[PDB]
């Protein structure tokens, strides 16, 4: 449930979102789901090369299981926050 | 060849046992005690049946499966099978809640000697988690549980006064406080003893405080085991640290407050034996 | 008269198994144990390779197997 | 989350494999499993299928176009 | 509507599963279950799409599918 | 379950499993988890023989007859 | 059973394979049912031990459950 | 247990091995049961052998989310 939330403080925040296939899109971030999918609007290229075969495309959703990477600013997150959080989360 | 067939026969002779007796446990220890550098090979299957017999459903039969453990500790720190301790111990701990007080005693008699044997930042449960689980069974009643459960806090104040905070011990010198009723001996001096530990840990005033408000109270036992423990927190602690809290609990005017001053000046100038002097 | 897998199993503890992986690699050992999801105990296991297949090592002692990768146990190796 | 914005719209999907479809969305289920309707090759431009159900661990992407 | 909903009225009906190895399994679809796993009878197996064996009842891992094409006259069956 | 084994036992079945192996053998066992006892095994990567194998069912990709 | 080994080899000296061949040699301090295990003073090798030492981590490894192909006592 | 002693370094430098010769290094920030981390200032090193050949790129970011089912390792650098 802990990366649900996270996630969800990041709502009309840019991200970078990089899949396993060596895909990136830059988007901003609309809607969030609790295996971390995403919805991206305005949909944009960050890398020449990775970035696959769109274009009129500004609304995207990316399975979360594809991901391996989200790309984030240090002003987006707050840390304590997110470390008094891991430190209650109970994982058993 | 005999090293090995001796201590096939006793395993045996100790697992079929029926009525309880010392001599097997004695007999078992004395063996090993001799021998005891020799025994590291044969120690891991003995290990194993005392895991197995502390899950056993008659209760003498866990009094004898822990009753072998207070005997083995000291073979084994020789020994080193140190995973082993710890594995004692975490399974002494999950028992520590059993129902036979007979059985709960020799339990905590083993948790004595692993403590002291081992290294105490060690232990597993660890220590922090452990003493508060003790102070609610200072109030079991009983006596096994109450002499075996003193004598392990008191180890506690001595060898790692800074794990539990101080609030802590205060709630237990309360629970000592109340069970020096108790109408055993062998209770009220070992009671009496971990005052000096506690005062030695958190501080002398705090713990005077609650045991001069107990000499108001009628019953002689009561009054003379305060009256001890002053002049041992006296000991531990410096008598200038105690001396004028007590010339000064002698104003009241109550008379058992002024013979319970007045005994307790008594103990602490035979424990501090040259001082005395100042 | 039904004849249930995890039966065979237990049957085949205190014998030889054969252990093949979803991957070319095998465990061959003793049948310790096992529990309800395949997890699988094996005494002194032979760690292979398979195709010259190349012997990765030779245990001592007692591995658990993760039966999260097991494809086949084949009873007496 | 969801793919409810998309039903019955045109949709460009990239699979896993770096695959590329254009189809009408018709159904979704919990997985991403899609039901297609008018399937093409991206890159082909080759007609796939008329009516199609297609696994969502194949899917790594689905844009609404 | 559902994927699922769709694949259990489509019973009786021929179908095409692309499995995630690259076989094809053409057959008419006799069941499904929540996980979608199928059972075909009349089936047709290929090593892949270039194609050829013949078999009576075949049972497909709903977790191997890529996709199953369906008969375009799915949506008024 | 959809599949049901029963009518299979004793006879020949095709097994395909999860990383590409195929596994023919005579159908002896069988659980709800779709776990298999085979019985003359033979595990084919071309040809390997095992004997008395069980199949984990949770690998197990495809079945068909033999 | 399974559980009874991850209590019974605790504190001893462990190999920890993954999927990749990747091998970890350390001291087992924790494990999980999730496969999940903790080691210190470990060592990576790939496959074999006797193979060139790729790693020695002075501090705590954990290595992830769900990637474990065995953990197995020395 | 092996996921409280992940705690015990939050806040503090961290290296995580990832499927397909990934590393990364950064300051702990958040994690799960899932391994799904969190990395402030953060280098991802990339070995890649192409034409035979064995290079290795990097990559710099302030704030960095990784899903945890690549993660194959966890310790400090």
């Amino acid at each position: 449930m802990l990366f649900f939330s996270f996630f969800k403080t990041l709502v009309d925040q840019e991200v970078v979102v990089e899949l396993k296939n060596d895909i990136e899109i830059k988007g901003t971030l609309q809607s969030v789901d609790q295996f971390l999918n995403l919805k991206l609007d305005n949909i944009s290229c960050t890398d020449e090369k990775k970035y696959p075969h769109l274009g009129s495309v500004r609304n995207i959703f990316i399975r979360g299981s594809t991901v391996r990477y989200v790309y984030l600013n240090k002003n987006m997150v707050d840390t304590n926050l997110l470390q008094d959080a891991t430190r209650r989360e109970v994982m058993t | 060849r005999l090293e090995t067939r001796l201590i096939d026969a006793l395993l045996i002779a100790f697992q079929e046992q029926t009525n309880s007796d010392s001599i097997i446990f004695k007999g078992f220890g004395a063996v090993t005690v001799s021998l005891d550098i020799r025994m590291k090979p044969f120690l891991a299957p003995i290990v194993s049946t005392i895991l197995n017999h502390l899950k056993h459903k008659t209760p003498l039969v866990r009094q004898h499966a822990a009753d072998l453990c207070a005997i083995l500790i000291p073979v084994i720190k020789n020994c080193h099978e140190f995973e082993m301790l710890n594995k004692l111990n975490i399974i002494l701990y999950e028992s520590l809640g059993e129902v036979y007080p007979e059985v709960l005693g020799s339990i905590i008699n083993a948790m004595y000697c692993i403590t002291s044997v081992m290294d105490l930042d060690k232990l597993q449960p660890p220590i922090n988690q452990i003493l508060p689980t003790l102070t609610p069974i200072l109030r079991n009643k009983h006596r096994k549980v109450e002499v075996n459960t003193i004598k392990f806090v008191g180890l506690i104040g001595k060898l790692a006064p800074t794990y539990a905070p101080p609030k802590e011990w205060m709630r237990i010198c309360f629970e000592l406080l109340e069970l020096l009723k108790s109408t055993n001996k062998e209770i009220r001096r070992s009671a009496n003893a971990t005052f000096g530990f506690i005062a030695e840990a958190i501080g002398p005033h705090d713990v005077l405080v609650a045991l001069l408000n107990n000499l108001k109270v009628q019953e002689r036992q009561l009054r003379v085991c305060t009256a001890v423990a002053i002049g041992i927190v006296a000991k531990v602690c410096g008598p200038y640290n105690v001396l004028p809290v007590i010339m000064n609990e002698y104003t009241t005017p109550e008379t058992n407050v002024q013979n319970g001053v007045l005994k307790a000046m008594s103990f602490m100038f035979e424990y501090i034996g040259n001082m005395s002097k100042d | 008269p039904e004849i249930l897998p995890l039966e065979v199993i237990d049957k085949t503890i205190n014998q030889k198994v054969l252990i093949v992986l979803q991957s070319n690699r095998e465990f061959e050992g003793t049948l310790v144990g096992f529990d309800d999801f395949v997890n699988v105990i094996l005494e002194d296991a032979v760690e292979w390779l398979i195709d010259r297949n190349e012997k990765v090592m030779q245990h001592h002692g007692r591995m658990l197997l993760s039966g999260n990768n097991i494809a086949i146990l084949v009873p007496g190796g | 989350a969801t793919l409810k914005d998309y039903l019955n719209k045109r949709v460009v999907i990239i699979k896993v494999d770096g695959e590329c479809l254009i189809a009408s969305l018709n159904g979704f289920d919990k997985n991403t499993n899609l039901f297609i309707t008018n399937v093409f090759n991206r890159i082909s431009k080759e007609f796939i299928c008329k009516a199609q159900l297609l696994r969502g661990s194949e899917i790594a992407l689905v844009g609404l176009i | 509507m559902l994927p699922l909903y769709l694949l259990t009225n489509a019973k009786g009906q021929q179908m095409q599963i692309e499995l995630k190895n690259g076989e094809i399994i053409q057959g008419i679809l006799t069941n499904v279950d929540n996980w979608m796993n199928l059972t075909l009878s009349n089936v047709t197996e290929y090593s892949e799409e270039s194609a050829a064996v013949k078999l009576n009842e075949i049972y497909i891992r709903g977790t191997f599918i890529k996709f199953i094409k369906l008969q375009d006259n799915i949506i008024d069956k | 379950a959809i599949l049901d084994l029963a009518k299979y036992k004793d006879s020949k079945i095709r097994v395909k499993l999860m990383g590409g192996k195929l596994v023919i053998g005579v159908l002896k066992g069988y659980d709800q988890l779709m776990n298999l006892v085979l019985d003359d095994t033979v595990e084919y990567m071309n040809a390997r023989k095992l004997g008395l194998t069980v199949i984990r069912g949770t690998i197990l990709v495809s079945l068909s007859s033999a | 059973v399974t559980t009874e080994f991850l209590s019974d080899i605790i504190g001893k000296t462990v190999n920890v394979k993954l999927a990749s061949g990747l091998l970890y040699s350390g001291r087992l301090e924790s494990i999980d049912g999730f496969m999940n295990v903790a080691l210190s003073s470990a060592t990576e090798h790939y496959e074999s031990n006797n193979n060139k030492l790729l790693n020695k981590f002075n501090s705590d490894v954990f290595l992830r459950g769900t990637q474990v192909m065995y953990i197995s006592e020395q | 247990t092996p996921l409280d002693l992940l705690k015990l370094n939050l806040d503090e430098r961290v290296y995580i091995k990832l499927r397909g010769a990934r590393t990364l290094v950064g300051t702990l920030q958040a994690f799960d049961s899932h391994c799904n981390i969190v990395l402030s200032d953060a280098v991802e090193t990339i070995y890649q052998l192409n034409n035979e050949e064995l290079s290795e790129s990097e990559r710099r970011c302030e704030m960095v989310f990784i899903r945890g089912d690549t993660v194959t390792l966890i310790s400090t650098p």
